RNA sequence: AAAACUUUCAGCAACGGAUCUCUUGGCUCUCGCAUCGAUGAAGAACGCAGCGAAAUGCGAUACGUAAUGUGAAUUGCAGAAGAAUCAUCGAAUCUUUGAACGCACUGCGCCUUUGGGUUCUACCAAAGGCAUGCCUGUUUGAGUGUCAUU
RNA sequence: GCAGAUCUUGGUGGAAGUAGC
RNA sequence: AGAGCAUAGCUGUUGGGACCCGAAAGAUGGUGAACCAUCUAGUAGCUGGUUC
RNA sequence: UUUCAAUGGCCCGUCUUGAAACACGGACCAAGGAGUCUAGCAUCUAUGCGAGUGUUUGGGUGAUGAAAACCCAUCCGCGAA
RNA sequence: UUGACCUCAAAUCAGGUAGGACUACGCGCUGAACAAUAAGCGCAGGAAAAGAAAAUAACCAUGAUUCCCUCAGUAACGGUGAAGCGGGAAAAGCUCAAAUUUGAAAUCUGGCAACAUUUCUUUUGUUGUCCGAGUUGUAAUUUCAAGAAGCUGCUUUGAGUGUAGACGAUCGGUCUAAGUUCCUUGGAACAGGACGUCAGAGAGGGUGAGAACCCCGUCUUUGGUCGAUUGGAUAUGCCAUAUAAAGCGCUUUCGAAGAGUCGAGUUGUUUGCAGCUCUAAAUGGGUGGUCAUCUAAAGCUAAAUAUUGGCGAGAGACCGAUAGCGAACAAGUAGAGUGAUCGAAAGAUGAAAAGAACUUUGAAAAGAGAGUUAAAUA
C-alpha cells in the first residue's frame, strides 16, 4: 500500500496519473474473482480500494489548500472555503459587535468602573 | 401534578456552588453588597428593622458618597425611597459611615497622555 | 389498490386521488404528525434514521467546533 | 428507552463520555493573589474569609453560625468621622 | 373371578416449562451541560461489506480516507507487518430523495463555459449554474410625473 | 399468602382417531 | 392557681382512579354512514370476585 | 402406603331463601390476580418537651457517599387569653 | 432641451436572510367533552417569560422582576379562592421620543486598495479613498432618580498594542502498594488450614467456585508532569487625536415628558382582553385612603426559577424474563390493515466445543456400537 508521505511530494498531473492506473487494476482484480479469484485477490482489491482513496485524498487536499491560497485576504470566498459549525453560530453577533457600546457607556465604564475592594472584619 | 421535592439537598450545594463560585471571581470583596435598615410598613411590623434594597440620594449625600461612586463600591443606591424621619436618615448614613471606616480600595491604573 | 409509495417516506400510503401522503402528509411541506399520535411519533422521529449530520455535530461540539489542522 | 437512545446502545460507536462529576470540591481563587496564597482549599468561603479577617457578608447571616469550641442624634453621626479601622491578619495588613 | 378392559398405586420413559439461581435490560431519583437546517437538516430510498443470519458501520474515497495516539494485531473465516473489525479526531469525501430549489416527477429543459474528434463553423458530452418571498446596495430603462429650461 | 372473578397468559386432556375430507 | 405543641402508630371518616373486574358513550383530531388515535383509569346505588 | 371388612358420608363457591329449592360460576394444571399510596379531619395510645411547643422555606456545615448526620439567624403556625 | 428629484419596473447583477425538524420545560392563539382541560394552530431559547412602578400602603412607612415559605384554605365569592405585609434565594441597572451641532452631519452601510488578526489560510477587524444613506434628521447631549446652560475649585481619566510570569477554566497524553509461598478437596483454588505482605488502596469488575496482595482498576488525585486552546487580573515596554472628557459644588438663567390612546356607551370571549359607536386633558392623568402615592399609551436587561426532550454522569430498602419500557434477543422488528394506525412471541450446553472422529444399519432422516467431559441425570 502507496503511503501518504511519498503521495504528497509530486504534482498532481502525475498523481492524476496514478489514479487509473490505480483504476483498471481495481476493475481487472473485479474481473478475476468474478472468474475465480483466492484470498488474496480479495486482500488485493481491499488494499487497493484503501490506496485509490489515499491519492484521491492528497489530490482533494491540494486542490483545496490551492483554492485556499487563492482565496487568502479576499473579503468573499466560497462557501466550501468557510466554517461550518452550526447555523446559529454562523448566525450570531460576533464579539466585536457584541462589544460595542454608545460613548454614553464608555464614559460610564471609563470614570466609574466597579472598583476593587475589600471589607476588614 | 404534584410537586415533589427530591432536588431539595441537590438545590442546596447548587447554590452553595454558585457562592463559592462567585467568589473565587471577586476574591476579597464581600459576596454581598451592604443593605439599608428599614422598617417595615405596617402597624404589626414598624417596631421592627430589616434590610432594605438600597440607600436613598439625601442618605448618600449626606454620608459623603455620590450616586455614581456608590455603586462602584458595592453601595446600592434606591432612587424610590426617602427619608421621611431624622432617625431613618441617621440610622443609614451611620450604616455607610461604619462601611467606609472597614473598606480598602485598591486604587486603578490611570490612561495618562504625554501633554495637555 | 388505492395507495402507492410516498417520495418523502417511501411508507405505502400516498392515495393516488388526492395524491396527499396519509403517512407524512405529502406534498406539504411541514410533516404530518399528531400529538395524540404519541406512538405513530415514536415510530418516525429523531434517531430512527442514521442521524449522519446530528451525530458529526455532537462529536464536534466537545473542542468548540475547531478548525484548522493540529500542529 | 427512546428510539434515539436505543439507537446508540444498539451501535457500537462509543458514547460521547465526559468526565467532569467532581462534588465537594470548590472553586479555585483568582483575582487577588494576596487572597489566593493564603486561602485553603479544603474550608468553606465563610471559614476562609474569617480566618482572613475579611468579611464575607456586610449584613446579617440568615442561620446559626458555627460553634467549634466552647466560649472561655444627627450632629454626633453627621459631623462624626470613623477612625478607619485595624487589621486582624496578617493578609488584611498586606 | 385370571386375560382383555376399567380403576388405584409405584417405577421408568415422554410431554410441558413451573421453580430456583442470574442478568451488557428496564424503572425511578439526583447532578453537569447547551449543540439541527438552503454551507441542504430530521426522515425516506438505493447501494458498499471476500462470506457475514440479521443487525451494525459506511457512501462510488462506500463495515471508510487524512492526521494524531497507543504499538502488533485481525478472527466465525479471511486478510495486512505502523499492523488493528482499535482509540482519538481540527483535514478531505459524503449516491437518489426530503424544507428540496431549472421545469416536471417518469422525463423534458434553458443559458454559459470547457473540452471532444478517428465524425472539429456545428454537433455531442461533461462541468458550472438556473426556486420563491423579503432586506441593503449596483446597473439599466421607462413615466401619464415635479420642475429646471429666453 | 388464592380454588373460584362465563378471571389473564401458557401448557394439556376427555369428546376422538369421532365429525368428516 | 392555664395543658398544650410536635412526631410516630392504631382506628374511623372525607377527597382524589381509591379494593378489583365490570354499562351505550360523548367530545377533539385524523383515515378510506364506516374506520383509527387520544381525552379515559369518563360515568356503576348494580354484577361477579376479593388470597394465612 | 396399598387394600379389605364393619359403620357413616348428597358438590364446592356465590346469590337466593326461615330454610332449602334454586339459578348461577367450575374440563384440568402452572404462573399472575384485587382495601394501595397520598392530602385533610377526629378519637385513642406511645414518645419528647411543657405555658409553652414545632431544627429540615432557608442558612451554616459535613474530606472516611456529602441527597445522610450535625448545627440554628429571622419569622411564622398552634396554644396560653 | 440638456439636467436634477420623485416614482414605476427590470437584471441567470453583488451581498444576505426566511422556510423544515425537535418541542421535556417556555410564550402566544384557539377549544369541546368528561376548563385556559386534551386536541388544533403559531413562535423561541439554554432557559423562556417577567422586569427597573401610571407599584403597595395608611405605617416610625415600603421599593424592578422571578422563585420558595408564610399570609391561608384566610378575605372575597358562590365549593371555588387570592393578595399587601412578613421570612428566604438572588440582586443590576438602564436605553430612547419629546431641546438648534447650527461656529460648520460632528453619524452610518457598501465598493476598492493596503495593513492586520484567527478556535480558523475557514475568523474578525483597522486605515485610506470613492460611492451611497441621511437634514422628511444620522452622531454628541438628556430620560424626571432628573437634566440643560452658566459660574466655581476641588477630585478624576485608555474601546490602543506587545512581552513576561502567576492564578483559573477546557481538551488530550503520562506517572502509581502489596503472595499467586506450603498442606488438603476439586476438572479448575478464587475454598479450607498454615505462614506472610500492602493499606491515603479492604470500591467494583474480570479471571476454570467467596481474590485487598493474578489482572484492570481503587487510594494518593481537593495532584505531580507534558502539551494544546483559552478567561480575568498583575508587572512592564511602547503608543496615546488631552485645544479633550467627567463627578461634586454653587444659581439675578432654563427645564421639552409617548392619542383612535386614556376615558364613556354597548356587544362578545375568558376583572383583564376583543369588537363596534363616540372620543379627550395639562399640576394634567392613573390607582388608592381633601390627602397620599404613582407618571401609562416606546424599548432593553444577568442572577435566583423550570425542565418525562437533547449530550453525558452518578446512584437506588425499585423489577428480576407472564416482572420491569411494547421491546434484556433480528423490537417499533416480524406480522396485520386500502389507509390512518396496530404490533408481538422469543434470555441460560460446558471451565473449555473438547459440538460426538471411527465402524455399522438405512433411500434418507436418524439408529446402534463407540468416543469427549467432573457431569451427556449438560
Ligand atoms: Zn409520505
Amino acid at each position: 500500500a502507496l503511503k501518504t508521505f511519498e503521495l504528497r511530494k509530486q504534482s498532481q498531473e502525475n498523481l492524476a496519473e496514478q489514479l487509473q492506473e490505480l483504476r483498471q487494476e481495481l476493475a481487472s482484480l473485479r474481473v478475476q474473482k468474478i472468474a475465480g479469484g483466492s484470498g488474496s485477490k480479495l486482500s488485493k482489491i481491499k488494499t487497493t480500494r484503501k490506496d485509490i482513496a489515499r491519492i484521491l485524498t492528497v489530490i482533494n487536499e491540494s486542490n483545496r489548500l490551492a483554492a485556499r491560497e487563492a482565496y487568502k485576504n479576499k473579503k468573499y470566498i466560497p462557501l466550501d472555503l468557510r466554517q461550518k459549525k452550526t447555523r446559529a453560530i454562523r448566525r450570531a453577533l460576533t464579539p466585536y459587535e457584541q462589544s460595542r457600546k454608545t460613548l454614553k457607556q464608555i464614559k460610564k465604564e471609563r470614570y466609574f468602573p466597579l472598583r476593587k475592594y475589600a471589607l476588614k472584619a | 401534578y404534584v410537586k415533589t421535592w427530591f432536588n431539595q439537598p441537590g438545590r442546596k450545594l447548587r447554590r452553595r456552588q454558585a457562592r463559592q463560585t462567585k467568589a473565587a471571581k471577586i476574591a476579597p470583596r464581600p459576596v454581598e453588597a451592604i443593605r439599608p435598615a428599614v422598617k417595615p410598613p405596617t402597624i404589626r411590623y414598624n417596631m421592627k428593622v430589616r434590610a432594605g434594597r438600597g440607600f436613598t440620594l439625601e442618605e448618600l449625600k449626606a454620608a459623603g458618597v455620590s450616586r455614581r461612586v456608590a455603586s462602584t463600591i458595592g453601595i446600592p443606591v434606591d432612587h424610590r425611597r426617602r427619608n421621611r424621619s431624622e432617625e431613618s436618615l441617621q440610622r443609614n448614613v451611620e450604616r455607610i459611615k461604619v462601611y467606609l471606616a472597614h473598606l480598602i480600595v485598591f486604587p486603578r491604573k490611570a490612561g495618562q497622555p504625554k501633554k495637555g | 389498490k388505492s395507495h402507492t409509495i410516498c417520495r418523502r417516506c417511501g411508507k405505502r400510503s400516498f392515495h393516488i386521488q388526492k395524491s396527499t401522503c396519509a403517512c407524512c402528509g405529502y406534498p406539504a411541506a411541514k410533516t404530518r404528525s399528531y400529538n395524540w399520535g404519541a406512538k405513530a411519533k415514536r415510530r418516525r422521529t429523531t434517531g430512527t434514521g442514521r442521524m449522519s449530520y446530528l451525530k458529526k455535530v455532537h462529536r464536534s461540539f466537545k473542542n468548540g467546533f475547531r478548525s484548522g489542522k493540529p500542529a | 428507552a427512546n428510539p434515539r437512545q436505543r439507537n446508540k446502545q444498539r451501535s457500537g460507536k462509543p458514547r460521547l463520555t465526559r468526565r467532569n462529576a467532581n462534588k465537594k470540591a470548590k472553586a479555585k481563587i483568582y483575582g487577588n493573589f494576596v487572597i489566593q496564597q493564603n486561602w485553603d482549599k479544603h474550608a468553606t468561603l465563610r471559614q476562609n474569609y474569617a480566618r482572613l479577617g475579611l468579611l464575607a457578608t456586610p449584613n446579617y447571616v440568615t442561620g446559626g453560625v458555627e460553634k467549634l469550641y466552647p466560649d472561655p442624634t444627627l450632629d454626633d453621626v453627621l459631623d462624626k468621622e470613623i477612625s478607619i479601622a485595624p487589621a486582624k491578619t496578617e493578609v488584611v495588613r498586606q
